[PDB]
């Protein structure tokens, strides 16, 4: 399994992505993923239970959230695996991302409302019924509620932090998770959600194909963080009151923990690390 | 503490916040909202972007929803 920067796909890979995502949004699977998310970023709180979200458990929890969902494809199209976005690179609305052959554009000004691209609610194929906000067609503002997308510079910022996490280990924490998830420092990952805006600035972001991209390119920096920084690992390492330890199980699976998913090479490789 | 509650009409909404840890309504519909650590404040239609108030956070949704009924949790 490797995992691709999106520009990279073949115009056939983009094909078969688009319509792996689209037979998991008819049959219902896909749903059930945005509504999983939605129940984490609700019950994740700084001074609770805490595991999705705002605590170390963020990118363990994403890697194997991202996981169910590439195998997820798989189980309709073997050849598909889930491409990254590269926001630092890729920047702009002109990326061939946003291209009607592959995720479509931004939306029209009055109502958010994408118009463009596999997943424009005009093509009936691509339904908003998880939702907050009644209204059930894809929404983005690309660029709207924030200016700009992280830049290389600031990514790198970023990864040259030592610490893995700190107490106390919540949205309020000092090291490298905090940073990359977004609440502290230069922000990352959060301002992406907010940079795309529509519903994947929202609680049921995941209605978005953006948002496996955004976490898959979010997962990747957790596996360079790694690379630069091998003296260094996961914490807590146990006893913590309401965080994930590194060796306790994670909702809602049970059966895995920040153990088994430090090192993402038992499960794919990225085109460059 | 607990912020104080409000009730304004905000861009032609309805929006209310009480102590409760803190609800907000729109139009009477609940909204999840939640406070960081920081002391910030989001919603779950903003909920990666942090604002300083349960009110700043009920105007910032109904900013989002552009004059559509927010549906319950
Ligand atoms: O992660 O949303
Ligand atoms: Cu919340
Ligand atoms: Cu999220």
């Amino acid at each position: 399994t490797v995992r691709k920067n999106q520009a990279t796909l073949t115009a056939d890979e983009k094909r078969r992505f688009v319509a792996a995502v689209l037979e998991l949004k008819r049959s219902g699977r896909y749903d059930e993923f945005v509504r999983t998310h939605n129940e984490f970023i609700m019950s994740d709180t700084d001074s609770g239970e805490r595991t999705g979200h705002r605590s170390p458990s963020f990118l363990p929890w994403h890697r194997r959230f991202l996981l169910d969902f590439e195998q997820a494809l798989q189980s309709v199209d073997s050849s598909v695996t889930l491409p990254y976005w590269d926001w630092s690179a890729d920047r702009t609305v002109r990326a061939s991302l946003w291209a009607p052959d592959f995720l479509g554009g931004t939306g029209r000004s009055t109502d958010g409302r994408v118009m463009d691209g596999p997943f424009a609610a005009s093509t009936g194929n691509w339904p908003i019924n998880v939702r907050v906000d009644s209204r059930t067609y894809l929404r983005r503002s690309l660029g709207g509620s924030v200016a700009e997308l992280p830049t290389r510079a600031e990514v790198e910022s970023v990864l040259a932090i030592s610490a893995y996490d700190l107490p106390p280990y919540n949205s309020a924490s000092e090291g490298f998770r905090n940073h990359l998830e977004g609440w502290r420092g230069v922000n990352l990952h959060n301002r992406v959600h907010v940079w795309v805006g529509g519903q994947m600035a929202t609680g049921v972001s995941p209605n978005d194909p953006v948002f496996w991209l955004h976490h898959a390119y979010v997962d990747k920096l957790w596996a360079e963080w790694q690379r630069r920084h091998p003296d260094s690992a996961y914490v807590p390492t146990g006893g913590t009151p309401d965080v994930v330890d590194l060796n306790e199980t994670m909702k809602p699976w049970n059966t895995v923990r920040p153990a088994d998913l430090l090192d993402h090479t038992a499960y794919y490789t990225f085109d460059a690390l | 503490a607990a912020p104080e509650s409000f009730d304004e009409v905000y861009k032609g909404r309805r929006i209310q916040g009480r102590p409760a840890g803190y609800e907000v309504f729109v139009d009477g519909v609940q909204l999840h909202v939640m406070r960081n650590a920081d002391g910030s404040w989001i919603s779950v239609v903003s909920h990666y972007d942090p604002v300083p108030t349960p009110r700043a956070a009920a105007r910032a949704a109904v900013d989002e929803l552009q004059g559509a009924p927010l549906l319950p949790f």
